[PDB]
């Protein structure tokens, strides 16, 4: 009986072709899940992650100034702090293909 | 040739004039009167209607074929079904 | 989100830019042919040419892109449909059916006589196939081969009396003109033909590299397999027209002498009066943008592309290379909005494609065209 | 009526076909109703890539190199051309290492890893909270200095044996009898101990199988190549980008497959004894464009077929005209 | 077979043919002509090695190395190919038009 | 089922053909009904059949 | 994953089986003094996209 009812309701679609939500409960599947169309991913570029400060770690440096004498020698300076963080080269990163 | 050129049909259309149904005594303006025409309406060059029906039929078949296979159709190489059938 | 947006812009705009904007990476050798796949692939385009900020907040097609065939794209729905239809492999057998065209526009019928009907087909891969990129398929290694072609025909009845009745009863030109590179004027002279049947003519601009030298068995100089607007009606260089002037010889009006293309409402009206997919008002699209004023903003300095730095330190510099540089405030673009906005001027342009111009109705003309960097052809369709 | 042609000649660039028609007695021949029927074979060339992005090692970082080796010449009065450095991984855990190689299973007669496939590159220790301690012998397999250095991204090596191995077959196995040569898998065993190890007690610490494979990059290329010399240290950081998509197929309405408007190669529909070509196939008229406009005009009747135009060329409207409204990047996104 | 297609069409909504019939076609590596073919079993196929859990949704494990699966059907080193075909029909039924024995 | 599965073609997976496609969590009708009843484990129902 | 596919590592040398039958190992000269070879899996950080 139940299948007879199902086919009967389907047949009655003629008159009820206006109700666009006429069939909002019938079982269905996502068409793309059943049949899969694999055309790749537009992953031409990379996608980096940078540290929170924009830099990795670094090394502590001091300040030096040209000697008031013409001598091509450098001396410790007092107008610059003893320790300064200045990274060398590019920054640490890790890339992920999103 | 035997091709019905625009020039010939227009000459036939221009030359023709029905002496009757042209009321020269008063203003009648046929298609405002609820009366039939004095003489039956006929085409200028073509006379027999059977031939005109045949020409219409061939033209309709031409158009329907062009619609059915205008794009050309891809059909499976191994089997013989249509890959892009249009109903 | 920024990475997804940049990836989209890269893959869908940047890689399709003209070759003048790309470069050949050091330490790599690419073929000397500019139409082969290896060359079109090896060249690397800097990711900063089209960045996330390009014309922020407005509809505006990129200036370089206007003169690039939009139909030679990998998002071309029809081309992808066809390529799928053939399959997903390099070697595929094809079963096809094709309609005869010459008699589709001439519509011929044959009475008795026992006629002979011979036709030729093409094996040149460029003209028979298509490619998204447009790389010469002939030298790449593509080939075609037929096995059996048979003709299907449909006769129809008709009485000999009708044929005798009929028998006793009834007892457009195409011209291509040259246009040297970086030309602006083009004076042409139509050959003198029957002045009658001049029921209007059309015209559009093509490229020499795209129009094939139809009229031989095989054109060795056809080294491109993309979209042939001369044959499929996918014209796109219609916005490169400025003014067309007819000589003083009188003409029937549906009859001015000069029409202004862009300085104009007059041309809009003429094209509308001349009037689907291949029709005006379906492919016409105007655009408007605000840009930095050049002469009024006193503190303006036009930085050249090599010296513009944005997102410095967090992107490959002039190359799809790893992180390099140092963070620093950017200089491009100029803020058109905000509490420190700059003075602005308005720009306007339009794009019309898959269409043609139609002028209503020895003849001499003069054409004006926005200069281009490659040879082009002026196509004329004198309907008769 | 089907119609098998009378004569067919397959020239270099053309495929001529000739037919013979029959008198229309009491009948007339609707020519425009005629349609051909072709069947053949198509090769779309090496530039056929119907997908975007690579297909091999898609997850790999775009600068990451395989575990490879290189040889430094060290030119001088006493040249040392046996540098033979390595850079890579060792992830196959083992209880101990001996002359045979890494130990995998004990049954004692411990079973030592088969060189053809093991250590399987897939298999690696799955523990960040391992803290096994004692002696952590590890093994792996790296690439010999003969195969060209390429990034992991889009790197392929055809399988050579049923068990998944990728080593090539060495074609050299000299024998002291004349005889004939033999084939052996080209795989070896390299051992490492540690920089600070003192000459007294040196023991194997990392086994590393080394072989050659038919390395190739079917769908990728190189965007950054630091040095010209193949297999150098700096070359470890060369970048790779996927090949561009390129779809190939027939044209819209099979344009170009016929020879319309070809004065050199035309056709004739003349009688067997007429010698009057009824097909004036000249270049004055552009037949294909006429066909295109005609089909477009026929849309009136065929406005119901919603897929009427599933092949006509088109473009993504957003690509041609770009609408940049920014990105909703209010928050950060941490790793 | 075209015969069954014709029979089902002649036998003729949501529960009807021609709304749930879907053919498919794919190119695959040829088995008997490609001389250098070796069918690796699933446990011994390695792709994306080192950057994915091995036979398990587990953390990173392995070492980078060129992959072996799949075989490149395209490119400058393409392999020989054969064509496969299959169809799916669902939410429907077969209808044969009109002691009885069948097989 | 990796990113490369049958690259470049329409092809349903061989294992999947013999699996009820309707027993999926993307089943629109089933999800509609489950929402209709509510979003909790215990729900009272008023219905007409 | 790191840009080189690996985190940091440790410098190793090369050793070869002794030409004698002795089960002892000696420093080798055909391999560079320092070789970078990581041990175990590689450093990583995961994000829920």
């Amino acid at each position: 009986t139940e299948l007879s009812y199902q086919l009967l309701l389907d047949s009655l679609g003629d008159r009820t072709r206006y109700f666009s939500m006429w069939n909002q409960a019938v079982d269905s599947y996502d068409p793309d899940v059943r049949i899969i169309e694999n055309h790749g991913i537009e992953d031409e570029l990379p996608n980096y992650c940078f540290p929170l400060n924009g830099i990795g770690p670094g090394h502590t440096y001091q300040g030096i100034k040209v000697k008031t004498d013409d001598t091509n020698g450098w001396e410790k300076d007092a107008n610059v702090a003893p320790a300064n963080e200045i990274t060398i080269g590019n920054n640490l990163a890790m890339e992920i293909n999103i | 040739g035997l091709k019905l050129t625009p020039g010939l049909w227009t000459s036939a259309y221009l030359r023709k004039f029905v002496p009757e149904d042209y009321h020269a005594h008063e203003i009648r303006f046929y298609e405002d009167q609820s009366r039939p025409p004095n003489a039956e309406l006929t085409a200028c060059v073509i006379t027999q209607g059977h031939i005109l029906g045949q020409l219409q039929a061939i033209n309709k078949a031409r158009q329907e074929f062009l619609l059915r296979k205008g794009r050309g159709v891809y059909l499976d190489p191994q089997s013989g079904e249509e890959l892009n059938p249009i109903p | 989100q920024a990475n997804l947006w940049r990836s989209f812009l890269y893959s869908n705009v940047a890689l399709y830019l003209p070759d003048v904007y790309k470069y050949t990476p050091p330490n790599i050798t690419l073929p000397t042919n500019t139409n082969t796949y290896e060359y079109m692939n090896g060249r690397v385009v800097s990711p900063s040419l089209v960045d996330s900020y390009i014309n922020i907040g407005a509809r505006w097609s990129l200036d370089p892109m206007d003169n690039v065939n939009p139909f030679n794209h990998h998002r071309n729905a029809g081309l992808r449909y066809r390529s799928m239809l053939l399959g997903n492999g390099r070697y595929v057998p094809f079963h096809i059916q094709v309609p005869q065209k010459f008699f589709a526009v001439k519509n011929l019928l044959l009475l008795p006589g026992s006629y002979t009907y011979e036709w030729n087909f093409r094996k040149d891969v460029n003209m028979v196939l298509q490619s998204s990129l447009g790389n010469d398929l002939r030298t790449d290694g593509a080939t075609i081969s037929f096995t059996s072609i048979n003709l299907y025909a449909t006769f129809f009845p008709m009485a000999h009396n009708t044929a005798s009745t009929l028998e006793a009863m009834l007892r457009a030109a195409n011209m291509l003109y040259p246009i040297p590179a970086n030309a602006t004027n083009i004076p042409i002279s139509i050959p003198s033909r029957n002045w009658a049947a001049f029921r209007g003519w059309s015209f559009t601009r093509l490229k020499t590299k795209e129009t094939p030298s139809l009229g031989s068995g095989f054109d060795p100089y056809f080294v491109y397999s993309g979209s042939i607007p001369y044959l499929d009606g996918t014209f796109y260089l219609n916005h490169t027209f400025k003014k067309v002037s007819i000589m003083f010889d009188s003409s029937v009006s549906w009859s001015p002498n000069e029409f202004e293309i862009k300085r104009t409402k007059d041309w809009f009206l003429v094209q509308m009066l001349a009037n689907r997919m291949y029709s005006f008002f379906r492919n016409f699209q105007p655009m408007s943008r605000q840009v930095v004023d050049e002469v009024n903003y006193t503190d303006y300095k036009a930085v050249t592309l090599p010296y513009q730095h944005n997102n410095s330190g967090f992107v490959g510099y002039l190359a799809p290379t790893m992180r390099q540089g140092e963070p620093y405030p950017a200089n491009y673009p100029y803020p058109l909005i905000g509490t420190t906005a700059v003075k602005s001027v308005t720009q306007k342009k339009f794009l019309c494609d898959r269409t043609m111009w139609r002028i209503p109705f020895a003849l001499d003309m003069t054409f004006e065209v926005d200069p281009m960097d490659e040879p082009t052809l002026l196509y004329l369709l004198f309907e008769v | 009526l089907r119609f098998v042609p009378v004569d067919r000649e397959d020239n270099t660039y053309s495929y001529k076909v000739r037919y013979t028609l029959a008198v229309g007695d009491n009948r007339v021949l609707d020519m425009a109703s005629t349609f051909f029927d072709i069947r053949g074979v198509l090769d779309r060339g090496p530039s056929f890539k119907p997908y975007s992005g690579t297909a091999y090692n898609s997850l790999a970082p775009k600068g990451a190199p395989n575990t490879s080796q290189w040889i430094v010449t060290t030119n001088g009065d006493n040249a040392v051309t046996t540098t033979t450095n390595t850079f890579g991984i060792a992830s196959m855990k083992g209880d101990n290492i001996t002359k045979e190689g890494l130990q995998i299973g004990k049954d004692e007669k411990p079973i030592y890893a088969d060189k053809t496939y093991q250590p399987e590159p897939q298999v690696g220790e799955e523990s960040w909270t391992d803290t096994d301690g004692t002696n952590e012998k590890f093994g792996g397999r790296a690439l010999k200095p003969a195969t060209n250095m390429k990034p992991c991204y889009g790197s392929f090596a055809r399988p050579t044996n049923i068990k998944g191995g990728q080593a090539k077959n060495r074609k050299v196995k000299p024998t002291t009898e004349g005889g004939v040569e033999t084939e052996e898998p080209d795989i070896d065993m390299e051992f490492f101990d540690g920089r600070d190890a003192v000459a007294g007690a040196l023991a194997p610490e990392i086994v590393l199988y080394t072989e050659n494979v038919n390395l190739e990059t079917p769908d990728s290329h190189v965007v950054y190549k630091p040095e010209t010399s193949n297999n150098s240290h700096a070359n470890l950081g060369q970048q790779a980008m996927p090949n561009r998509p390129n779809y190939i197929g027939f044209r819209d309405n099979f344009v170009g497959l016929m020879y319309y408007n070809s004065t050199g190669n035309m056709g004739v529909l003349a009688g067997q004894a007429s010698q009057l070509n009824a097909v004036v196939d000249l270049q004055d008229r552009n037949t294909e464009l006429s066909y295109q406009l005609l089909l477009d005009s026929l849309g009136d009747r065929t406005r119901y077929f919603s897929m009427w135009n599933q092949a006509v060329d088109s473009y993504d409207p957003d690509v041609r005209i770009i609408e940049n409204h920014g990105i909703e990047d209010e928050l950060p996104n941490y790793c």
